[PDB]
């Protein structure tokens, strides 16, 4: 006979995940490049104007 | 394999080819070549379009060229 030992469910189990769970997250790489140039150029607009500002302050001193 | 076509067979194809295979050379070289070429061409435009230069900073006491006039006041 066979009683008391463990058995699978009569409905079975759910199917498991065995694949590569790899979402290609993020943006397009060109978006990273264009955002890079945007952050850069805005920084340069803050930088060089402040430098010319400092040069006029140097003149004033 | 990505051995070589040669620069002197087709230029623009070889530029694309180096950009696909050796960007360590070509994207240092592009930043390098964009320096002086833009330095040559853009600086007439900024004086023409954006804004002209600054007045030069004085480096010492500026000396005018005059003849020591009679200047009164504060004798005693």
């Amino acid at each position: 006979p066979s009683v008391g030992q463990d058995l699978p469910p009569v409905g079975g189990y759910e199917p498991v995940q065995w694949r590569r769970n790899l979402p290609a997250r993020g943006f397009r790489p060109l978006v990273y490049l264009a955002a890079l140039c945007g952050i850069c150029g805005y920084g340069f607009y803050r930088a060089l104007g402040g430098i010319q500002e400092r040069r006029e302050l140097k003149r004033e001193k | 394999i990505n051995a070589n076509p040669g620069f002197w067979n087709g230029p623009f194809r070889y530029l694309r080819w180096s950009a696909h295979n050796r960007p360590h050379l070509f994207f240092a070289f592009a930043i390098g070549i964009a320096g002086p070429v833009a330095a040559l061409t853009l600086t007439p435009l900024r004086r023409k379009y954006l804004y002209p230069d600054h007045s030069p900073l004085p480096q010492s006491y500026p000396l005018p060229q005059r003849a020591r006039e009679g200047l009164t006041g504060f004798d005693d």
